[PDB]
C-alpha cells in the first residue's frame, strides 16, 4: 500500500569524481578493484544511520555513486529537515577519511528539497521501499545542477533552513530541465 | 580481512536494456502526486510481468528510468533476442497504459551487449544491480535513443544473428558519448 | 606457490629500477631505449644550464666561449622531434668540461635534476656513435616517468611471483588502492640520499620527509593493517658519496640527528667508513620509530640498505625477501 505524506525531506549526495576514478584492466581485474573501493564508501555511509542522531534518516536506495535518503517518513515541525544538512555533512566527513587512506580527493556534491512524497512499494517483482513525487525530481536537479563542495536547496527549503538558524547565500536563477526559472541557495559551512 | 566483504560476481556474454520517460519531470509537474504514481505503477508492474515472460531480470527502477538483464543469473545463449523481445512488448505496454490514463507517456529503449559485474554494495538496504563500462553504454543508448524505438549497438547486433530488421542508429549525432568512442548504433523497426 | 609483491614509495625513488633488475636477474628491445637515453642526456644538460642563471648566487661560466653553446643549448630545448646531430654531443661535451657548468652540477640539489645526470654526460662519445649498444648498466639507469600499473611475472626455484609498479608522484597515489586487496607483502622504497632534496611536486616538501609522511600513510592505512612491508632503503652509493664529500650536512635537514649514535647491533660493511654507517642507520631509524608505534603484531617491517642500480646488491637483498616470505608463510 501507498501512503502520502506533507513534508519529508529528501536528498541526493553524489559524487561526480568518481566515473572518472573508474577503468577496466586487467590489473584491476576488469573494474573490480574500483567498485571494492565505492563499497567501502557506501559502507562507511551506511554505518553513519546507526548513531542515535540520525535514527530518523532512512536510506532509500544508491544510485550508482549518488547516496539517495530521506527524514520525515515516521510522521520545530521542521528540525527534520535540519536533520538532513547534518547528515549531508557527516557523509563529507566519511568521504574525507575515505581519501586519506585511498589517496584520493573525492568530493560530495548535495541536493535537498522538501515537500509532499508518495511511499511504498510499486511493480510486481520485488518489494522495494522508494519514495515518488515533484518533490524528489527537484531534490535530484538540486544535485545534478550542484557545486562540489556545496548543499544546493530550493527557495522554501532555504526558508525553512533559515528558521532553524542557518545563513544561505543565493545562487541565483538557473533553467532546470522541466521546471524552468528556479531560484535556488547555497548552505553556509 | 581488512576489506568488507564484497557480494560481486563477473558475467561476460550478457545484453543490458534501459528505458526511460521522456519529460518525466515535466509530466510530474502537472498531475497530482497520486496519478503520477498509479500511472507509474501500472506501467512497471505489466513491464516486471513480461521481464520474466522474456527470460530478464529486472533490475531496479530509478524514478522513470525502467532496466533490466539477460543472461543472468545462470547463462543463455538467447540473450541478445530476450532483450530485444523484452523492448518490443515494453513499447506496446506503453501504449496501451497511454490510452486508458490519458497520459502523455513516452520512453526510449537502449541495448548493448558485453560483460558486467553483478550484486549489492554497501551494508544497508541491499538491491542486486550491475556495474560496467558496458552498462554505461547501455545507459547512453537509451539517452541516444528515440521516443517509442528500440535502439541497439553493433555488439548488440553481432548477437542477434540477424533475426530482426534493423536502419542506420545515427546515435553519435544524437549523444555525444556515442560519438566519442565511436558507436556504431541502429534502430530495431 | 605464488607470492604478489607491491612497489610504494613516492617519484624516483626507484621502483622501476627494481622491476628491471628482476628482469636481468630472473628473465632485442635494448635498440627503443636509446632514444630514451638520449633523451635523458639532453635533459641532463639543459637542466644544469638553465639553472646556473637562477641560482641565488648566479653561477658563471669559466670559458665565455661556452656561452655561445649555452646560447644553443637553450634554443632547442622545446624542440619537439630532436634529430641529435653530431654537433650537440659537441656542444654539450664541451659545457660539461667548463668549470662553472660543473660548480652548478653540485649545487644541483637546489633545482630538479635527474638522477642519471653524471653517469650519461661522462659517456657522450660513447652514445653519440651511431653504432652504440645500451650497456646493462645504461638501462638500469635510464629514467622514465612511470603512470599507470605494471605487473611483472618470474620464477625463482619454481616459485611464482607477480611484482606491481605504480607512479610515486602525488597525482599517481590514486591508483595503488587497485592493489591492496590480497597483497603478499609491500616493497616500500625510498631514496636514502634525498635528504638535501624537495620534491618536484610543489619544490617546497623535503624529499626525505616526503618519504617518511608516506611511509606513515602506508603502514598506518585502514586497509593494510595485516600487510608486513620491506623497507628498501635505496640509494646507498648517493648517500656514502654525499656523506663524505661533507658539502651538505644531514643536520641542516634534520635536525635530531645531532643526538643519534650508530646502535650497537649495527653491521657495517667492511671497510665502511664511520660516518656512512652512522648516516644510513639514522634515516633507518626514522622509518623504524613509525612502524614500531603501532601494528602490535600484526605485520611487520623488515628493513634492507640497497643500491638499485647494482645487480650484485639486488640479488643478494631479494634473496634475503625470499626468505622472508617463505619462513613467515606470507
Ligand atoms: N645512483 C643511483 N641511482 C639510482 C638508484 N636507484 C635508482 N636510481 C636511478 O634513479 C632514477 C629514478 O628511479 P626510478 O626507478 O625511475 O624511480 P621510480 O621510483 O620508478 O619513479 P616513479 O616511476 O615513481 S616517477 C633512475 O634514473 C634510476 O636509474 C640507486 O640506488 N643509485
Ligand atoms: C560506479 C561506477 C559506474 C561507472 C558504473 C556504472 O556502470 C554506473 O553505475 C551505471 C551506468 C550502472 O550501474 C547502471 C545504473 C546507472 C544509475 C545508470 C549507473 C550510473 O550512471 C553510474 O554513474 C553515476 C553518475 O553514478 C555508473 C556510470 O557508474
Ligand atoms: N525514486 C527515485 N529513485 C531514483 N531517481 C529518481 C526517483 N524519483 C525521481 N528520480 C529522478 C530525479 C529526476 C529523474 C527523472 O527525470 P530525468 O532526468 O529522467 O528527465 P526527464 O524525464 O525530465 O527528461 P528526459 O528523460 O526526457 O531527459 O529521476
Ligand atoms: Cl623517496
Ligand atoms: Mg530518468
Ligand atoms: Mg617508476
Ligand atoms: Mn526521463
Amino acid at each position: 500500500y501507498h501512503q502520502s505524506y506533507d513534508c519529508v525531506c529528501v536528498m541526493f549526495a553524489s559524487i561526480p569524481d568518481f566515473k572518472e576514478f573508474y577503468t577496466e584492466s586487467d590489473v584491476n581485474k576488469e573494474g573490480l578493484e574500483c567498485l571494492r573501493l565505492l563499497n567501502e564508501i557506501i559502507a562507511d555511509f551506511d554505518d553513519l544511520l546507526s548513531k542515535p542522531k540520525f535514527s530518523g534518516v532512512e536510506k532509500i536506495k544508491t544510485i550508482g555513486s549518488t547516496y539517495m535518503a530521506a527524514t520525515g517518513l515516521s510522521a520545530r515541525q521542521y528540525m527534520h529537515i535540519g536533520t538532513m544538512v547534518e547528515f549531508a555533512y557527516a557523509l563529507v566527513g566519511k568521504l574525507d577519511a575515505i581519501n586519506k587512506h585511498s589517496f584520493n580527493d573525492f568530493k560530495l556534491r548535495v541536493g535537498i528539497n522538501h515537500g509532499p512524497v508518495i511511499a511504498g512499494v510499486i511493480g510486481a517483482q520485488k518489494p522495494q521501499y522508494d519514495i515518488w513525487g515533484n518533490t524528489v525530481n527537484v531534490a535530484s536537479r538540486m544535485d545534478s545542477t550542484g557545486v562540489l563542495d556545496k548543499i544546493q536547496v530550493t527557495e522554501e527549503t532555504s526558508l525553512i533552513l533559515q528558521t532553524l538558524g542557518y545563513t544561505c547565500t543565493c545562487r541565483g536563477i538557473i533553467n532546470v530541465k522541466g521546471k524552468g526559472d528556479l531560484k535556488t541557495y547555497f548552505v553556509n559551512t | 580481512m581488512m576489506f568488507h566483504k564484497i557480494y560481486i560476481q563477473k558475467h561476460d556474454n550478457v545484453s543490458i536494456l534501459f528505458a526511460d520517460i521522456e519529460g518525466f519531470t515535466s509530466l510530474a509537474s502537472q498531475c497530482t502526486a497520486q496519478e503520477l504514481v498509479m500511472t507509474l505503477n501500472e506501467l512497471f508492474a505489466r513491464f516486471d510481468k513480461l521481464a520474466a515472460e522474456n527470460h530478464c531480470l529486472r533490475i531496479k527502477i530509478l524514478g522513470d528510468c525502467y532496466y533490466c538483464v539477460s543472461g543472468l543469473p545462470e547463462a543463455r545463449a538467447d540473450h541478445a533476442h530476450c532483450c530485444v523481445e523484452m523492448g518490443m512488448d515494453m513499447i506496446e505496454a506503453i501504449s496501451l497504459v497511454r490510452e486508458m490514463t490519458g497520459v502523455n507517456v513516452n520512453m526510449r529503449v537502449g541495448i548493448h551487449s558485453g560483460r558486467v559485474h553483478c550484486g549489492v554494495l554497501g551494508l544497508r538496504k541491499w538491491q542486486f544491480d550491475v556495474w560496467s563500462n558496458d552498462v554505461t553504454l547501455a545507459n547512453h543508448m537509451e539517452a541516444g535513443g528515440k521516443a517509442g524505438r528500440i535502439h541497439i549497438t553493433k555488439a548488440t547486433l553481432s548477437y542477434l544473428n540477424g533475426d530482426y530488421e534493423v536502419e542506420p542508429g545515427c546515435g553519435g549525432e544524437r549523444n555525444a558519448y556515442l560519438k566519442e568512442h565511436s558507436i556504431e548504433t541502429f534502430l530495431i523497426l | 606457490a605464488t607470492h604478489r609483491l607491491l612497489l610504494l614509495g613516492a617519484g624516483e625513488s626507484g621502483k622501476s629500477t627494481i622491476v628491471k633488475q628482476m628482469r636481468i636477474l630472473h628473465v632485442g628491445e635494448k635498440a627503443t631505449k636509446v632514444q630514451d637515453i638520449k633523451n635523458n642526456l639532453k635533459e641532463a644538460i639543459e637542466t644544469i644550464v638553465a639553472a646556473m642563471s637562477n641560482l641565488v648566487p648566479p653561477v658563471e661560466l669559466a670559458n665565455p666561449e661556452n656561452q655561445f653553446r649555452v646560447d644553443y643549448i637553450l634554443s632547442v630545448m622545446n624542440v619537439p622531434d630532436f634529430d641529435f646531430p653530431p654537433e650537440f654531443y659537441e656542444h654539450a661535451k664541451a659545457l660539461w668540461e667548463d668549470e662553472g657548468v660543473r660548480a652548478c652540477y653540485e649545487r644541483s640539489n637546489e633545482y630538479q635534476l635527474i638522477d642519471c645526470a653524471q653517469y650519461f654526460l661522462d659517456k657522450i662519445d660513447v652514445i653519440k656513435q651511431d653504432d652504440y649498444v645500451p650497456s646493462d648498466q645504461d638501462l638500469l639507469r635510464c629514467r622514465v616517468l612511470t603512470s599507470g600499473i605494471f605487473e611483472t611475472k618470474f620464477q625463482v626455484d619454481k616459485v611464482n611471483f607477480h611484482m606491481f609498479d605504480v607512479g610515486g608522484q602525488r597525482d599517481e597515489r590514486r591508483k595503488w588502492i587497485q592493489c591492496f586487496n590480497d597483497v603478499t607483502a609491500i616493497i616500500f622504497v625510498v631514496a636514502s640520499s634525498s635528504y638535501n632534496m624537495v620534491i618536484r611536486e610543489d619544490n617546497q616538501t623535503n624529499r626525505l620527509q616526503e618519504a617518511l609522511n608516506l611511509f606513515k600513510s602506508i603502514w598506518n592505512n585502514r586497509w593494510l593493517r595485516t600487510i608486513s612491508v620491506i623497507l628498501f632503503l635505496n640509494k646507498q652509493d648517493l648517500l656514502a658519496e654525499k656523506v663524505l664529500a661533507g658539502k651538505s650536512k644531514i643536520e641542516d635537514y634534520f635536525p635530531e640527528f645531532a643526538r643519534y649514535t650508530t646502535p650497537e647491533d649495527a653491521t657495517p660493511e667492511p671497510g665502511e667508513d664511520p660516518r656512512v654507517t652512522r648516516a644510513k642507520y639514522f634515516i633507518r631509524d626514522e622509518f623504524l620509530r613509525i612502524s614500531t608505534a603501532s601494528g602490535d603484531g600484526r605485520h611487520y617491517c623488515y628493513p634492507h640498505f640497497t643500491c638499485a642500480v647494482d645487480t650484485e646488491n639486488i640479488r643478494r637483498v631479494f634473496n634475503d625477501c625470499r626468505d622472508i616470505i617463505q619462513r613467515m608463510h606470507l
